[PDB]
RNA sequence: GGCCUGCU
RNA sequence: AGUAGAAACAAGGCC
């Protein structure tokens, strides 16, 4: 007898099953090299989905550019990117009238939010592309450096601390016949006005990793900082209305996918009659980002924005018109080797423009030849349409504007659609009279998406009687069927400390029963596999083994000192107490009572070196990259103990010429910590004003002498050396 | 105050140049949108646009679906870490505990259990390789092992000389220099990196007998799970018995030892790529089991020399050379063995009532290589067995939510109800709730072992497929709109891996099997 | 005295002179998020792979001078060698278990009045009483309920002032909070926590926490009680309820 | 989607024969209910329970898709009953009086 | 041969 | 050789 585990879907129907179908316990494909090759490929296939558009030079970036926009209608189901204006306008006209009053009050809150935000908003982000430096780097790093850069070259209304003057200095930047910059190897090198133009409209371009679901690996983008304001406020609008919006799934969580998904499945499916017939497609939309033109995105918040002050239109107007006129960054590069001679070579991707092809196989050569057309200063053009999911909200708007288009209103005939867009995945529940009804429903849905440069992926799509369908891994089988296999890479140590990575632990074990319906026997499993591995991977025994490690000593020296071992923490090797019922508490505080005073206050000592709190925002807050997801965050319970420790840094930056941003690094950290002793709130609350640092710490170093002594510990010696410091640290800042 | 957003200069150029075609400034367009009413403008270009823009549904039927074609070529290899279904054990029957012990005087230990040395030979060359060099490292690694016996203590961990055999067998100072393109400009066999389509091989019937072996049970206990905070709650309790059921169920098979296996090997190789950067250090595979009898027992499957691990990135590779006993005479399937060096090293003597076999003992000596990711994640395989039982709970819940009572009781010891979980010439065999525990279990774990991008691409372009036939077994006239388009997108994942293909041949057979 | 004393030593150096001078107090964030470490994308992996290190962990300069830098047999326990970017050194994850077993002690009597949101869970649970296990199929509803159990009925900005004024009274500027509740929250945890030496942040995201309301979506069978929802992990399942009730009521 | 009708059941006498037949739209079997009582296995597809083991023989026609109980010196303790079974799907069932 | 780094 | 698979590793750089 073979066996074969597939066959047991003969006897258990695939969805009550279907969590053996996701070999998630395996390594992830991983990308090794260069990234150039697929933002090449994209940015080609992005431009011939538009071939027969019409072509123009930009009279300022002199770089070719794409308009497909009302260009010739589709003959042929291959994926079009010619989206037609006034189809779209009418298309956000009917989605304000079946929704009145959603633009006008989306645009009051985004006018609120814009003109009370603040710059520092823009420091809340991960990686984004430094100009200054040509490379990606942490928001808070590149906005800075941006910021002295503008100080330098004399653009200072971002002193106002608002982050719409930093976007009219990022405007009046673009007006300026020449900047500079620094660059280490300092020297000051001069940026033309066209430079500039093209350093602040490009994109870096990045291989995904750890992309678990196809065969071939994929190209992401990041934007630079002069463009992430705008992104930032046109995402607070396409936020706004979407959360106004019943049929979008984007700016919400997963369970409320799920409930939505079952109530617009009931709806449709209760009100329809015995004579009715009901289908749903789960449809995928093939090259959704690639055909999604940023020039109609503008045309979409111009209609949102009408009738409102001129310069929220304006400001909202900005980000798709440099969307439309983004560059893209070819990538790392090529490497080539060489077996006769034995060696390697990196040449960078900015020799692509002028590189011979010889040393470029068939694929690779045809693709730069391809796309040589349209590179300026090393990096391609990509006007005809986004490179990876940055409008998200707005895409996710215009989805369901097409949904909303046929609420048997605008139909005009006996059938009629509904269901839930979340970008480039949907579920569209179609009912009619009769099976040529539902053929003609679904037809002119498609024919109505391939009008706004949206496409639907035959190939990864079918229809069936509703009832059964999926959406975005959650599979709905007259009910939503629990999967588990999308949250096991989520139960191993988490890898952020002792402390955390055991509260991360528990608190995904709970979660996972709570919503993936994990069962109790299979959450004791996990509990010990968990303990078993953070045992192992921290070193931290159960002291009463013989397991010699790194750390078994001074672990088995405490073990035989404590009294009462079942207080101990598991970090210090001692028993596991926890359990189904005990998942929802800290391990210190579950052991408390059982602790003895002297290792409770050893533990526990706020005195400690290891303990280190940087803001409120990090606090007990986790960025844990879930499997088939973007990044999220988690709050995680956790007693702040001796365990608390964060770990040791990459290190790699001494041998590169960039060392000097350690330096500063510790300096800037040094001033900080000086200035939070002298304002305890600046974690807690970020201060605000206009005033200088020493211009405070002088004052308040003063006012505080003198309170101290009008009642504490100073002394009129102490009062008045602190005074004729002041004065003197004054003297010293006047030179 | 008013708040003033004036766009000029250039960046008002830029919103002229980012219109519709038949646009010439921002003002005018903007004009025309405020001006802008439906006037039924989607209604007269549906009417326009060409008919063959649509998405006409082609009916799914019994008749429809076709098995899926498999890839021609040479046999598919073995791609492991570790022998699998050829292991051998030396034991010692010691009271110690996984953790518990020095891992070289264990393997020195096990190693002098076995008497019948031979003086090693080659059987079966790596084809590709330097056999010879697997003949003298074999030895090697024998004489320093009693260079260590002889030593006062031994050591916890071993470092090993660096003669010309290891670093021909672990690829040292074969990375090719790193140099400037300025520099080498004019060398002809200058290129790119080989970048095409793995090579193609068809399957071969090694994957399968594995796999059934692997669900099979055996004479020993691999799992000593931890301790748990005392049990409380009725439902802790219901809990506890459902694990210890399960615990005995999947404890004894062969699975688990693949498990534990894995998790020992890497995670010794990742501490040691970490701590011994430089210098190649040896390492004997150890697992340590419980007899029915419950004596504790060691075992020596074999030893890992790992090289230089200097590892940056999540991708670097780092080199091993696995050397692991076996009675498996690679003569009868060599196919699955290209990779392999196999020598001649002994010979044993199992009890069998045919007087005495006094069986052939081979080394199976084979370079093979890791990364961090794939360290990290293979020293994680126990969640496999989460993953299987979790499945195996969720059934058991689910039959339990129709009748008002815990079903686990009768569903272990009644075995009377059956899933099938195989097929047999005659037909369909179905076996016991245990059988699909340990059948899941170690789908999971050879999930873990011979993880690929081909794998994943695979599985969903599969479960995509499988949805649609459950939709029709259902009776729920499903539909598609390219059924070409799927069939070819899952066609393009099955390249070479054992493991994929062996999972699409199952699949053809479960097509088979449904769809009547 | 020693504060404005290392600002004079800070001032004194021409760098750091220019950085406190030109830079302006609305900055403050930017400069103290400015670094070059990025955000590790995939934890797991190296702190599988940095504890097989020796000095894998970070601490303040001080551990130099109360942890000595080798224990019994010479296994080290701290460096010299600072960290990337921070005067902090690097040190072996001993030099943890050495402070739990000869590092100074102190009284840990308070910490349960900070930790006010843990210890009234385990309160909570230590007093519950169990019942009988039903099997039958649970109808889970997804619905939006309130997580935390001690939310004084405040939302984040309206109990962070009332959070400053509890630990940094100074720092509260123009607001003086109007509502009674409010000042009967300060007025208690004031009185409560008046030399406590935690740390003033921690204090601030405990009370927060505590104080401030958040709610979540979750799917629900019956409960929908604060006290009920905590515990939703182990009263309520795919097939299985377990009566329950915690030791409040 | 599965329907399923039975044939063959009726009065006989103990010691007698009797070929029960069901005739459907998977294993199948046979369970029986007296008028005292709940459901209680007969046959699968093969076992039988103890108290009807070596008296009765299940088969089945996949081409005619029709699963067969022949029962042989039967009983008064056999009167029954006797439904026929799919899997969740189930018979009618066909009566039968063993005296 | 001596010293530096391991996500920069 | 080996790992791996649309590009890489099989240490890097600095003296």
């Amino acid at each position: 007898m073979d066996v074969n585990p597939t066959l047991l879907f003969l006897k258990v129907p695939a969805q009550n099953a279907i969590s053996t179908t996701f070999p998630y316990t395996g390594d992830p494909p991983y990308s090794h090299g260069t990234g150039t090759g697929y933002t090449m490929d994209t940015v080609n296939r992005t431009h011939q989905y538009s071939e027969k558009g019409r072509w123009t030079t930009n009279t300022e970036t002199g770089a070719p550019q794409l308009n497909p926009i009302d260009g010739p209608l589709p003959e042929d189901n291959e994926p079009s990117g010619y989206a037609q204006t006034d189809c779209v306008l009418e298309a956000m006209a009917f989605l304000e009238e079946s929704h009145p009053g959603i633009f006008e009050n989306s645009c009051l809150e985004t006018m609120e939010v814009v003109q009370q935000t603040r710059v520092d908003k823009l420091t809340q982000g991960r990686q984004t592309y430094d100009w200054t430096l040509n490379r990606n780097q942490p928001a808070a790093t590149a906005l800075a450096n941006t910021i002295e850069v503008f100080r330098s070259n004399g653009l200072t209304a971002n002193e106002s601390g608002r982050l719409i003057d930093f976007l009219k200095d990022v405007m009046e930047s673009m007006d300026k016949e020449e900047m500079e910059i620094t660059t280490h190897f300092k020297k000051k090198q001069r940026l033309n006005k066209r430079s500039y133009l093209i350093r602040a409209l490009t994109l870096n371009t990045m291989t995904k990793d750890a992309e678990r679901g196809k065969l071939k690996r994929r190209a992401i983008a990041t934007p630079g900082m002069q463009i992430r304001g705008f992104v930032y406020f046109v995402e607070t609008l396409a936020r706004s209305i979407c959360e106004k919006l019943e049929q979008s799934g984007l700016p919400v969580g997963g369970n409320e996918k799920k409930a939505k998904l079952a109530n617009v499945v009931r709806k449709m499916m209760t009100n329809s009659q015995d004579t009715e017939l009901s289908f749903t497609i789960t449809g995928d939309n093939t090259k959704w980002n690639e055909n999604q033109n940023p020039r109609m995105f503008l045309a979409m918040i111009t209609y949102i924005t009408r009738n409102q002050p001129e310069w929220f239109r304006n400001v909202l107007s900005i980000a798709p018109i440099m969307f439309s006129n983004k560059m893209a960054r070819l990538g790392k590069g090529y490497m080539f080797e060489s077996k006769s001679m034995k060696l390697r070579t990196q040449i960078p991707a900015e020799m692509l423009a002028s590189i011979d092809l010889k040393y470029f196989n068939d694929s690779t050569r045809k693709k730069i030849e391809k796309i040589r057309p349209l590179l300026i200063d090393g990096t391609a053009s990509l006007s005809p349409g986004m490179m990876m999911g940055m409008f998200n909200m707005l895409s996710t708007v215009l989805g369901v504007s097409i949904l909303n288009l046929g609420q048997k209103r605008y139909t005009k005939t006996t059938y009629w659609w509904d269901g839930l867009q979340s970008s480039d995945d949907f579920a569209l529940i179609v009912n009619a009279p009769n099976h040529e009804g539902i053929q003609a429903g679904v037809d002119r849905f498609y024919r109505t998406c391939k009008l706004l440069g949206i496409n639907m992926s035959k190939k990864k799509s079918y229809i069936n009687r509703t009832g059964t369908f999926e959406f975005t891994s959650f599979f709905y089988r007259y009910g939503f069927v629990a999967n588990f296999s999308m949250e096991l890479p989520s139960f191993g140590v988490s890898g952020i400390n002792e402390s955390a990575d055991m509260s991360i632990g528990v608190t995904v074990i709970k979660n996972n029963m709570i919503n993936n319906d994990l069962g109790p026997a299979t959450a004791q499993m996990a509990l010990q596999l968990f303990i078993k591995d953070y045992r192992y991977t921290y070193r931290c025994h159960r002291g009463d083994t013989q397991i010699q490690t790194r750390r078994s000593f001074e672990i088995k020296k405490l073990w035989e000192q404590t009294r009462s071992k079942a207080g101990l923490l598991v970090s210090d090797g001692g028993p596991n107490l926890y359990n189904i019922r005990n998942l929802h508490i800290p391990e210190v505080c579950l052991k408390w009572e059982l602790m003895d005073e002297d290792y409770q206050g050893r533990l526990c000592n706020p005195l400690n070196p290891f303990v280190s709190h940087k803001e409120i925002e990090s606090v007990n807050n986790a960025v844990m990259m879930p499997a088939h997801g973007p990044a999220k965050n988690m709050e995680y319970d956790a007693v702040a103990t001796t365990h608390s420790w964060i770990p040791k840094r990459n290190r790699s930056i001494l041998n590169t010429s960039q060392r000097g941003i350690l330096e500063d690094e510790q300096m800037y950290q040094k001033c900080c910590n000086l200035f939070e002793k002298f304002f305890p709130s600046s974690s807690y609350r970020r201060p605000v004003g206009i005033s200088s640092m020493v211009e405070a710490m002088v004052s308040r170093a003063r006012i505080d002498a003198r309170i101290d002594f009008e009642s504490g510990r100073i002394k009129k010696e102490e009062f008045a050396e602190i005074m004729k410091i002041c004065s003197t640290i004054e003297e010293l800042r006047r030179q | 105050i008013e708040e003033r957003f004036e766009i000029t200069g250039t960046m008002r150029r830029l919103a002229d140049q980012s219109l519709p075609p038949n646009f010439s400034s921002l003002e005018n367009f903007r004009a025309y949108v405020d001006g802008f009413e439906p006037n039924g403008y989607i209604e007269g270009k549906l009417s326009q646009m060409s008919k063959e823009v649509n998405a006409r549904i082609e009916p799914f039927l019994k008749t429809t679906p076709r098995p899926l074609r498999l890839p021609d070529g040479p046999p598919c290899s073995q791609r492991s870490k570790f022998l699998l279904m050829d292991a051998l054990k030396l034991s010692i029957e010691d009271p110690s505990h996984e953790g518990e012990g020095i891992p070289l005087y264990d393997a020195i230990k096990c190693m002098r259990t076995f008497f019948g040395w031979k003086e090693p030979n080659v059987v079966k060359p790596h084809e590709k390789g330097i056999n010879p060099n697997y003949l003298l490292a074999w030895k090697q690694v024998l004489a320093e092992l009693q260079d260590i016996e002889n030593e006062e203590k031994i050591p916890k961990t071993k470092n090993m000389k660096k003669t010309s055999q290891l670093k021909w067998a672990l690829g040292e100072n074969m990375a090719p220099e790193k140099v400037d393109f300025d520099d080498c400009k004019d060398v002809s066999d200058l290129k790119q990196y080989d970048s095409d389509e793995p090579e193609l091989r068809s399957l071969a019937s090694w994957i399968q007998s594995e796999f059934n072996k692997a669900c099979e049970l055996t004479d020993s206990s691999w799992i000593e799970l931890d301790e748990i905070g005392e049990d409380v709650a009725p439902i802790e309790h219901i809990a506890s018995m459902r694990r210890n059921y399960f615990t005995a169920e999947v404890s004894h098979c062969r699975a688990t030892e693949y498990i534990m296996k894995g998790v020992y090997i890497n995670t010794a190789l990742l501490n040691a790529s970490c701590a011994a950067m430089d210098d190649f250090q040896l390492i004997p595979m150890i697992s340590k089991c419980r007899t029915k009898e419950g004596r504790r027992k060691t075992n020596l499957y074999g030893f890992i020399i790992k090289g230089r691990s200097h590892l940056r990135n999540d991708t670097d590779v780092v080199n091993f050379v696995s050397m692991e006993f076996s009675l498996t005479d690679p003569r009868l399937e060599p196919h699955k063995w290209e990779k392999y060096c196999v020598l001649e090293i002994g010979d044993m003597l199992l009890r069998s009532a045919i007087g005495q076999v006094s069986r052939p003992m081979f080394l199976y000596v084979r370079t093979n290589g890791t990364s961090k990711i794939k360290m990290k994640w293979g020293m994680e395989m126990r969640r496999c067995l989460l993953q299987s039982l979790q499945q195996i709970e969720s059934m058991i819940e689910a039959e339990s939510s129709v009748k008002e009572k815990d079903m686990t009781k009768e569903f272990f010891e009644n075995k009377s109800e059956t899933w099938p979980i195989g097929e047999s010439p005659k037909g369909v065999e179905e076996g016991s709730i245990g059988k699909v525990c340990r059948t899941l279990l170690a789908k999971s774990v050879f999930n873990s072992l011979y993880a690929s991008p081909q794998l994943e691409g695979f599985s969903a372009e599969s479960r995509k497929l499988l949805l649609i036939v459950q939709a029709l077994r259902d009776n729920l006239e499903p539909g598609t709109f390219d059924l070409g388009g799927l069939y070819e997108a899952i066609e393009e994942c099955l390249i070479n891996d054992p493991w994929v293909l062996l999972n699409a041949s199952w699949f053809n057979s479960f097509l088979t099997h449904a769809l009547r | 005295m020693e504060r404005i004393k290392e600002l004079r030593d800070l001032m004194s150096q021409s760098r750091t002179r220019e950085i406190l001078t030109k830079t302006t107090v609305d900055h403050m964030a930017i400069i103290k998020k400015y670094t070059s470490g990025r955000q590790e994308k995939n934890p797991a992996l190296r702190m599988k792979w940095m504890m097989a290190m020796k000095y894998p962990i970070t601490a303040d300069k001080r551990i130099m001078e109360m942890i000595p830098e080798r224990n019994e047999q010479g296994q080290t326990l701290w460096s010299k060698t600072n960290d990337a970017g921070s005067d902090r050194v690097m040190v072996s994850p001993l030099a943890v278990t050495w402070w739990n077993r000869n590092g100074p002690t102190t009284s840990a009597v308070h910490y349960p009045k900070i930790y006010k949101t843990y210890f009234e869970k385990v309160e909570r649970l230590k007093h519950g009483t169990f019942g009988p296990v039903h099997f039958r199929n649970q109808v889970k509803i997804r619905r939006r309920v309130d997580i935390n159990p001690g939310h004084a009925d405040l939302s984040a900005k309206e109990a962070q002032d009332v959070i400053m004024e509890v630990v940094f009274p100074n720092e509260v500027g123009a607001r003086i909070l109007t509502s009674e509740s409010q000042l009967t929250i300060t007025k208690e945890k004031k009185e409560e926590l008046q030399d406590c030496k935690i740390s003033p942040l921690m204090v601030a995201y405990m009370l927060e926490r505590e104080l401030v309301r958040k709610t979540r979506f979750l799917p629900v069978a019956g409960g929908t009680s604060s006290v009920y929802i905590e515990v939703l992990h182990l009263t309520q399942g795919t097939c299985w309820e377990q009566m329950y009730t915690p030791g409040g009521e | 989607q599965v329907q399923l009708q039975e044939s063959g059941g009726g009065l006989v006498q103990p010691g007698g024969s009797l070929r029960l037949s069901c005739a459907a739209s998977y294993a199948m079997g046979w369970y029986r209910q007296v008028p005292g009582k709940e459901r209680e296995l007969v046959a699968t597809i093969t076992n039988f329970a103890d108290s009807a083991r070596g008296r009765f023989t299940i088969s089945r026609g996949n081409a005619k898709n029709t699963v067969y109980l022949q029962m042989n010196n039967l009983k008064p303790e056999d009167t029954a009953v006797y439904y026929c079974w799919s899997r969740e799907t189930w018979g009618q069932g066909t009566q039968v009086t063993v005296s």
